[PDB]
């Protein structure tokens, strides 16, 4: 009972302020004048948007995984509770955007994403490192669906980084801190086991505490055990579709486990044969154009007799890992071997490095300035 | 107004001093820091202006000793009987690997700076920094020292003058940006040995070509840099780490002594309890790094901010010259 | 999605007429199995492609074999791309930064 | 024992002062041979200590010819040699191992330089064979952890490991790198 | 000021060999280049740049590549002469 006392106020609470913002935002500017004025701090009108981004979202996510038919919650909320506050004039300030990365969230947890393109043609007003690192999370995790693994694994580097030159600092993350360390990690972690031959860019987006045992997991999933297709993908999930809070763990309620049917089933055949696409490339390409004695050997490698090595061989060239050619005369097969880079970190580091030396001599000139 | 803070306007070094200290270049005071003259100038419009230099000379054979001042006082005459007065307003050692304010040029300094507060404290610096940026480095004492004077002693007035926090990355003058009227005879000489005269000049122009080509500059410059800075920087560490462990490592166990007393014997001391902390020498912020080591951590930084420049400049011609 | 064409093919049964009664269906998965033919062929054999399209004959070939200029070569493939042209590498070749470096080193 | 600790201890400050420093150890023959070291004005040694010094200096510059000279001589001074009857394996084990050990303090300085070896030069030149230079160059490159790549059969090594600055950017980068390290010291008390 | 005049140097060769080359142009000259700066301009680009084959660019590249991480590494070490005089001063 304490637990829908506190969840029904929340909501309650929110219907109310949502009028004041539909209210406050599009007509009344001397209403919006006179609150510009009074505090020291405008953060207090700020925080409450996307504050009530994720505590809604709970709320609303409980009430969805506890009424599985006769929706009540998804309709009202979809309807009323994100369009109203968003599709009508932003209020003059980061308002806009947090009300939009707001609803970006919202629109993240349905998957129903297409119109991603135009809340990034919506996002007007500069993007500060605040409403730019979380465009970038969700950004680059709608990469990660496209199926565009090459791009959103940079876009996960830079967030994961901590030199985006954040400071916060008056909890502007707050609560959740880890969350963007660890659903970073998680996330591109998925995207190594696709591709890799290439980055040689991992090395800056996540550290070698994580980076020793994540190396050696995408290795022991690829090669040789279905065993990291599990805990791969139970620690993925929490992360892929982020579902604020499950519900109470009880079996005399069903009620929660039935949408966890459909949202976790749904990644299931994401990374099901995306996974399997790993292993191909996973044998190095030891000689480039390979002969009767390397395409044998590779042939010898795919899959035994008899029946039907050429066809397996020929389907998976065709995916997008492998550019290569037949040759009927010669027999030949003729292959590309593609690389990545080297160093690209040091020139990147050149102004971060900067940053440590910046801080350093601003931090203790505001000590300098205080026991002076 | 640019001038100074509060006995003194900015400097202006006049053409005629400067050719007079190349003339004891780096010699006489080569790998030996020696003072190789007072700055004899005169306050001027926004500025001071040194217009005669007199070189100091020492008992220099490998080791700089002091002199009777029969030298300086006879020197001072000298230049007073045909030109202007003694008004040494500074003085000048160029003297020994590319510009560095050492704790002794300091101390040297603060007993100049105090004495009279009409003063720069010149460190006129050559090729050896491999010119280079602020070939004359100006720099006068902090007036807040002067009023906290003497002494920075290791544990009282040190953590106090520390608290204070006066600086130890304080401003530097500009020198020059004007015309110093005394432009005009060196003007007239510049029209015969350009053109028709043109051996000494074109002399001087092409220095520039071997200091590029041949002998490790920038190399040696990174290589004295790689001995001088790590030398400074090992000393702050092991300094740093010895205080900090009479700070806390040592209030640590002496604390977790305290716990065995219990805080309290009513019948008699508590002697145990009282003869815990007794002094070790720093109790924190030990100074004479925190500022006048400070003063060269800015010097360290401008070497390597120096070293680098000309170095980002070929790197664009380089690169340029040959891709045509 | 696995691009097993030859598979795909074999599988369809024919007798759901919804399949019939898509227009362009047909058409349209061999234009896709043909678009991923020049992104990753060099060549391609004229029995090979062929089959991957449902094992056309020589004349319902024909179509397929000029609807991206592809033509015949000596004995006997049927051309897809020059194997440069294919292979588009974009690898090891920067260090070439020196602008911006400098421009941000410049003070 | 400033003869056993010698082989031990050349290499190794031949390695240091390739930078690979950090393993300078004091009050030990470093000492002991340093006291000795810092004489302005040897010529020939007479005595003990100076043919110690002379052979250390021998093997230093890599000649196996160096070594020779206090193995023999002052251990007729002195009477090193004369008290075994096993002098005469002793100096077959001081003697291989010296070849071994010069070879390597030579090539913990030259590797910079190489491009490739003949390691049949290395054989004949350090008169030694090519079963143990194998063995030697094979634990070398495994264990010292060097940038060469060796070929055993073909009896060529393929190298080219730069570089003479590495020399001053290693030492600031050591320099550097030890700024934080000391550092987390400086918190760890003060917290 | 040593860079800037730099260029200008060849800017006012760029003036004085267009003025050598056009006394051939308009009626005749040119002796004044014929083998006067015909063998300065050869001593002149057998100085800056070297000869020209590709290894020299790679070099020239290899070389800016280890300068450049040897400015970098002094900007570096700017960034450790901070940090450890910063603790302190906490």
């Amino acid at each position: 009972q304490w637990l829908w006392d506190i969840i029904d106020e929340f909501i309650y609470q929110f219907q109310s302020f949502s009028q004041y913002r539909c209210k406050t935002a599009k007509k009344s500017e001397e209403e919006i004048d006179f609150l510009r004025s009074n505090p020291k701090i405008w953060n207090v009108h700020s925080v409450l948007n996307v504050l009530h981004s994720l505590v809604d979202k709970s709320n609303i996510n409980r009430q969805l995984e506890v009424y599985t038919s006769g929706g009540d919650p998804e309709s009202v909320a979809g309807e009323y509770g994100r369009h109203s506050l968003y599709k009508m004039l932003g209020y003059f300030s980061l308002v806009g955007l947090l009300r939009l990365h707001s609803l970006l969230g919202d629109y993240y947890q349905a998957i129903k994403v297409l119109e991603n393109i135009e809340l990034n043609k919506k996002s007007m007003y500069s993007r500060v490192p605040e409403c730019q690192v979380t465009t970038y999370y969700y950004v680059g995790f709608a990469y990660l669906m496209m199926r565009r693994y090459q791009d959103a694994i940079r876009v996960f580097a830079n967030i994961l980084l901590y030199i985006q030159r954040t400071k916060s600092m008056f909890q502007r993350t707050t609560y959740k801190y880890e969350m963007i360390n660890k659903q970073n990690e998680q996330m591109h972690a998925l995207l190594a086991i696709a591709l890799t031959m290439y980055p040689m860019r991992i090395d800056e987006s996540i550290h070698l505490q994580l980076r020793e045992k994540y190396g050696d997991k995408m290795l022991r999933m690829q090669k040789g055990d279905p065993q990291v297709y599990e805990e791969l993908f139970s620690y993925s999930c929490p992360k892929f579709l982020s579902p604020v809070v499950p519900n109470y763990d009880s079996v005399h309620p069903n009620y929660h486990k039935e949408p966890f049917l459909q949202q976790l089933k749904v990644f299931s055949d994401e990374v099901q044969q995306q996974a399997q696409l790993s292993t191909i490339r996973s044998f190095l390409k030891l000689y480039t154009t390979m002969p009767v004695a390397k395409l044998a050997g590779f042939l010898d490698l795919t899959e035994q007799e008899f029946r039907i090595q050429l066809l397996v061989f020929k389907h998976k060239m065709k995916n997008l890992v492998w550019t290569s050619g037949i040759s009927a005369l010669d027999g030949e097969f003729q292959s590309a071997s593609e690389v990545d880079f080297y160093i690209d970190k040091d020139m990147i580091h050149i102004a971060d490095t900067k940053v440590a030396r910046r801080y350093g001599d601003f931090f203790i000139r505001q000590i300098h300035k205080f026991e002076e | 107004g640019g001038s100074g803070d509060s006995a003194v306007k900015q400097v202006q070094i006049d053409g005629l001093v400067v050719l007079k200290i190349i003339k004891h270049y780096q010699e006489e005071g080569q790998g030996t820091e020696v003072v190789q003259g007072v700055l004899l100038g005169l306050v001027v419009e926004d500025r001071l202006e040194i217009t005669n230099c007199f070189p100091f000379p020492q008992h220099t054979e490998d080791d700089a000793d002091f002199d009777e001042v029969q030298y300086q006082m006879e020197m001072m005459r000298s230049l007073r009987h045909v030109n202007i007065d003694h008004l040494h307003v500074g003085w000048y050692q160029s003297t020994y690997y590319g510009s560095f304010v050492t704790r002794a040029l300091l101390d040297s300094q603060f007993s100049y700076q105090h004495a009279i507060e009409e003063s720069v404290v010149l460190i006129y610096d050559p090729i050896k920094t491999a010119q280079g940026s602020l070939s004359l480095k100006a720099y006068r004492l902090t007036p807040k020292l002067m009023e906290v004077c003497k002494e920075k002693d290791f544990s009282p007035e040190a953590l106090k003058k520390a608290n204070i926090t006066f600086e130890h990355m304080f401003e530097e003058v500009p020198i020059v940006i004007k015309n110093s009227h005394l432009i005009n005879v060196l003007m007239w000489e510049l029209e015969k040995k350009s053109a028709v005269a043109d051996k000494h000049e074109l002399l001087s122009l092409a220095s520039s070509n071997h200091l590029g080509k041949n002998l490790q500059l920038l190399m040696d410059r990174v290589d004295e840099m790689s001995q001088d800075i790590v030398k400074y920087n090992t000393y702050m560490r092991n300094t740093s780490k010895q205080q900090q462990q009479k700070h806390q490592y040592q209030q640590r166990r002496q604390q977790e002594n305290m716990q065995r007393q219990s805080r309290g014997e009513p019948p008699l001391p508590e002697e145990d309890l009282s003869k815990l902390f007794k002094p070790p020498q720093p109790p924190a912020r030990m100074d004479s790094l925190l500022i006048a080591g400070q003063i060269n951590t800015y010097c360290q930084n401008i070497k390597e901010f120096t070293a680098q420049n000309l170095g980002k400049l070929f790197m664009a011609q380089a690169l340029q010259e040959y891709n045509n | 999605e696995t691009c097993h064409f030859q598979a795909f093919w074999q599988a369809l049964d024919e007798n759901m007429d919804l399949l019939e009664g898509i227009t362009g269906f047909e058409d349209s998965v061999r234009k896709f199995i043909c678009h991923v033919v020049g992104i990753t062929y060099q060549h391609i054999d004229r029995w090979l492609l062929a089959e991957m399209l449902g094992d056309l004959t020589d004349s319902q070939l024909k179509m397929w074999m000029s609807k991206y200029g592809w033509s015949a070569d000596e004995s006997g493939q049927i051309f897809i791309c020059s194997q440069e042209e294919s292979i588009k590498p974009k690898n090891i070749v920067e260090k070439i930064d020196f602008d911006s470096v400098s421009s941000i080193m410049a003070s | 024992y400033l003869v056993s600790a010698m082989l031990l201890e050349i290499p190794y400050m031949a390695a240091h002062e390739s930078d690979a420093r950090r393993r300078m150890i004091s009050k030990q023959f470093h000492h002991q041979l340093r006291v000795g070291e810092r004489q302005p004005l040897l010529g020939p040694p007479e005595s003990m200590r100076e043919h110690v010094v002379a052979a250390s200096k021998a093997m230093k510059m890599g000649d196996w010819k160096t070594c020779h000279s206090f193995i023999i001589n002052e251990k007729m001074n002195g009477k090193v040699w004369d008290l075994f009857p096993e002098a005469d394996k002793v100096r077959t084990m001081l003697v291989r191992k010296i070849q071994e050990e010069s070879l390597r303090t030579y090539l913990f300085t030259y590797s910079s330089v190489y491009d490739s070896i003949s390691m049949e030069t290395l054989s004949d030149m350090f008169e030694l064979d090519l079963p143990t230079v194998h063995s030697i160059i094979s634990k070398m490159i495994i264990n010292e952890e060097l940038m060469a790549s060796l070929d055993q059969p073909t009896q060529t090594v393929v190298m080219h490991r730069t570089e003479p600055t590495a020399q001053q950017n290693l030492a600031l980068q050591l320099a550097e790198k030890l700024g934080s390290l000391v550092e987390n010291n400086e918190r760890v008390f003060d917290h | 000021d040593l860079q800037q005049v730099g260029g200008a140097s060849a800017r006012i060769q760029d003036a004085l060999s267009t003025v050598l080359q056009y006394a051939e142009d308009v009626l005749s000259g040119k002796v004044s280049a014929d083998n006067t700066v015909g063998r300065f301009l050869m001593s002149l680009v057998n100085q800056v740049p070297k000869i020209v084959p590709d290894d020299f660019e790679t070099m020239l590249n290899s070389n800016i590549n280890d300068l450049l991480m040897v400015t970098y590494l002094a900007n570096l070490t700017q960034s450790q002469i901070a940090l450890n005089e910063k603790l302190v001063n906490l």
